């Protein structure tokens, strides 16, 4: 019982790694692209004005 | 004669049974502990200081 219990531990640990990682790098990517895209709203206006 | 050598066939199949039982929970535990839980600390420095 206890070793199937922080099996199920591990297992959820386990997916926590994947879960952070992907969580960091989709924020990463995310903070990217909307540092582009603010770029290109800012050049546009900046040619408009 | 029949049932004491069931008894020690028990007791030797109990003390094996529970080393193996014992040695699975420290290994997985030491696996969570000295593997997982070193990656946990790398991805938590790697996020906040980078």
């Amino acid at each position: 019982i206890e070793i199937e219990k922080m099996e199920k531990k591990i297992n959820d640990s386990n997916l926590l790694m994947k879960t952070k990682i992907s969580d960091a790098e989709e924020l990463v990517t995310s903070t990217e692209l909307k540092l582009e895209e603010l770029k290109v709203d800012l050049n546009r206006k900046r040619y408009k004005l | 004669d029949l049932q004491l050598k069931n008894l020690e066939k028990l007791s030797q199949d109990t003390k094996e049974e529970s080393r193996l039982n014992d040695t699975k929970l420290m290994d997985l535990q030491i696996k969570y502990e000295n593997e997982i839980k070193p990656k946990i600390d790398k991805t938590d420095i790697f996020i906040q200081e980078e």
